[PDB]
């Protein structure tokens, strides 16, 4: 079968630069008869389908931005964005079109660098709802931040919590390129009505010194 | 207006079969080929198969021959992907598209995750992430909804329907020691108008046929 290889796996660049990719097939992907040279771009978002960029090497299917152009013969092939815009945070993936199998190289994830905003934090209890069920889960959201590395540690009386949380991190956002984070700490009904104060407490490469967040149960 | 809408999502038990459909519209059905591929995270893209509905010819990528079939209805438009013998590595998404004779597939599902598991279905429970005056920022407020203890994914979820896109953020679901998973969704609004506005989580977990709509309010205490 042909084996496509991409580079590099990832890249990070600023808006408006120039960004380019390569791909390289262990063959040759250029037909005799009609001297189309059978490579196919996708770009891919976290959760979406692959989207049809560019055919034949460098045919750009109707639609796509002139921003975005293939380019390359035989077994060597490269993919330029020659302004990056924030929506084109993605993976691009080649396909061999050639010949049956089709097979696709790994991809190229292209990120976004941009200033450093600092987290906005927020404290959701545990719902009424939710108490009834025999348990408390308490939500702490990190809204629009950059760089992604947020670090929240919970706080219950003043003691930090180990082993009762769980958090996650968003894609990078397509409009603004920041992140945003949700830590949930969960605790039976009977722990949480034993405590009075729960913060979740914040450090980011935004800030000075920790934020914190918190609400009295009850209050 | 070429559209390919896949079935939901499934959990199948090992050495059970899935049949994954791909619902055509907008073309004329047996003038195109239907390509299928997965994808694992991680793993990336792989091709299963291809077939034109207009005499059922079908192309398979060896690496699937003998544990994929495709078959297409031309009564209903509908081309179908059976993948048997199922095993924890079958467990991906699942793409069908569409490719016109000499282009590239174009069009491409949703996809459709398989997850093959001998653990059965559980459904979400869904809670409110009330705003408050502790999630508030300079005339702002956020407000959401918590997934709770589901299993298989994907959970999807979106906001009034669709027509509140703006400011969401829908977090990738965790893993609970369980084994089950949860998630969240938050949507940041004005707080101007938290009064006169409706703010409803719409939570689908197809695997389980869960459909659960939450309206998220401030409350009083």
């Amino acid at each position: 079968d042909i084996q496509m290889t991409q580079r590099p796996d990832s890249l990070s660049a600023s808006v408006g630069d120039r960004v380019t990719m390569s791909c390289k097939s262990s063959q040759s992907l250029l037909n005799s008869g009609d001297q189309k040279n059978y490579l196919t771009w996708y770009q891919q978002k976290p959760g979406q389908p692959p989207k049809l960029l560019i055919y034949w090497a460098s045919t750009g299917e109707s639609g796509v931005p002139d921003r975005f152009s293939g380019s390359g013969s035989g077994t060597d092939f490269t993919f330029t964005i020659s302004s990056l815009q924030p929506e084109d945070i993605a993976t691009y993936y080649c396909q061999n079109d050639y010949s049956y199998p089709w097979t696709f190289g790994q991809g190229t994830k292209v990120e976004i660098k941009r200033t450093v905003a600092a987290p906005s934090v927020f404290i959701f209890p545990p719902s009424d709802q939710q108490l009834k069920s025999g348990t408390a889960s308490v939500v702490c959201l990190n809204n629009n931040f950059y760089p992604k590395e947020a670090k929240v540690q919970w706080k219950v009386d003043n003691a930090l919590q180990s082993g009762n949380s769980q958090e996650s991190v968003t894609q990078q956002d397509s409009k603004d390129s920041t992140y945003s984070l949700s830590s949930t700490l969960t605790l039976s009904k009977a722990d949480y009505e034993k405590h009075k104060v729960y913060a979740c407490e914040v450090t980011h490469q935004g800030l000075s010194s920790p934020v914190t967040k918190s609400f009295n149960r009850g209050c | 207006q070429v559209q390919l809408v896949q079935s939901g999502a499934e959990v199948k038990k090992p050495g059970a079969s899935v049949k994954v459909s791909c619902k055509a519209s907008g073309y004329t059905f047996t003038n195109s080929w239907i390509g299928w591929f997965r994808q694992a995270p991680g793993q990336g893209l792989e091709w299963i198969g291809d077939i034109y509905p207009g005499g059922g010819y079908t192309n398979y990528n060896e690496i699937f021959k003998g544990k994929a079939t495709m078959t297409a209805d031309t009564s209903t438009n509908t081309a179908y992907m059976e993948l048997s013998s199922l095993r924890s590595e079958d467990t991906a998404v699942y793409y069908c598209s569409r490719g016109i004779p000499g282009y590239a597939m174009d069009y491409w599902g949703q996809g459709t995750l398989v997850t093959v598991s001998s653990a059965s279905t559980k459904g979400p429970s869904v809670f409110p992430l009330a705003p408050s005056s502790k999630s508030t920022s300079g005339g702002t407020a956020a407000l959401g909804c918590l997934v709770k203890d589901y299993f298989p994914e994907p959970v999807t979820v979106s906001w009034n329907s669709g027509a509140l896109t703006s400011g969401v953020h829908t977090f990738p679901a965790v893993l609970q020691s369980s084994g089950l998973y949860s998630l969240s969704s938050v949507v940041t609004v004005p707080s101007s108008s938290l009064g006169t506005q409706t703010y409803i989580c719409n939570v689908n977990h197809k695997p389980s046929n869960t459909k659960v709509d939450k309206k998220v309010e401030p409350k009083s205490c």
